[PDB]
């Protein structure tokens, strides 16, 4: 509740597991395509799902990053802060978010709810 | 008191870990296995669902020499959230 309301966007999917939400982006998106969801661990908390891969069974590889909201900021660990999600989601489509796990993680095309 | 207990890396290659958990006395739907890498953890990993029938994993992919940090968390089908308290370990390589 604590900072802006992203719900209304059409890349949030609100419910949607990691194995649902690796499915979608498989099915539909291409690499770079990203969604945000509800955290199953942390409730009221928001996940953003990136493709990062088309490979690892023949479904591809995505890796999940933990949206933080801290005193009516939005931040994804670190670096830079935003006021909204949608800000944050434009910023780091032209910028590099991390490199980890062997990807470099940057975002390109929403995978819209349906 | 963790569910689930006792998670361990039981066998490891450079770029892959055999993990391990008990196998309980009070059975959950399923295991979901977290990963990622030591000082972008938490906010940055990878994820698997497997079958509360199961308490071993690989996780595979991974590169030599590098600290990671592995969660496993338990569900239930009745529920969106995970339940609390999952189980923690680090490993390098």
């Amino acid at each position: 509740l604590n900072c802006a309301d992203p719900t209304s966007e059409r890349w949030f999917h609100g419910h949607l597991s990691g194995k649902e939400a690796e499915k979608l982006l498989t099915e539909k998106g291409k690499h770079g395509s990203f969604l945000v969801r509800e955290s199953q661990s942390h409730p009221g908390d928001f996940v953003l799902s990136v493709r990062t891969g088309d490979d690892k069974d023949g479904k591809s590889k995505v890796t999940h990053v933990m949206i933080r909201c801290q005193e009516l900021k939005y931040d994804v660990g670190g670096g830079e802060r935003f006021d909204s999600l949608t800000d944050l989601v434009e910023h780091y489509k032209k910028n590099p978010m991390v490199e980890t796990l062997g990807t470099v993680l940057q975002l390109k095309q929403p995978l819209n709810k349906e | 008191s963790s569910v689930p207990t006792k998670l361990e890396v039981v066998a490891a290659t450079p770029t892959s870990l055999l993990i391990s958990w008990d196998a309980p006395a009070v059975t959950v739907d399923y295991y979901v296995i977290t990963y990622g890498e030591t000082g972008y953890w938490p906010y940055y990993w990878q994820e698997f669902e497997v079958p509360g029938s199961k308490s071993t994993a690989t996780i595979s992919g991974l590169k030599p020499g590098v600290d990671y940090t592995i969660t496993v968390y338990a569900g239930s089908y009745d529920s969106y959230y995970y339940y609390g308290s999952p189980i923690s370990i680090n490993y390098r390589t």
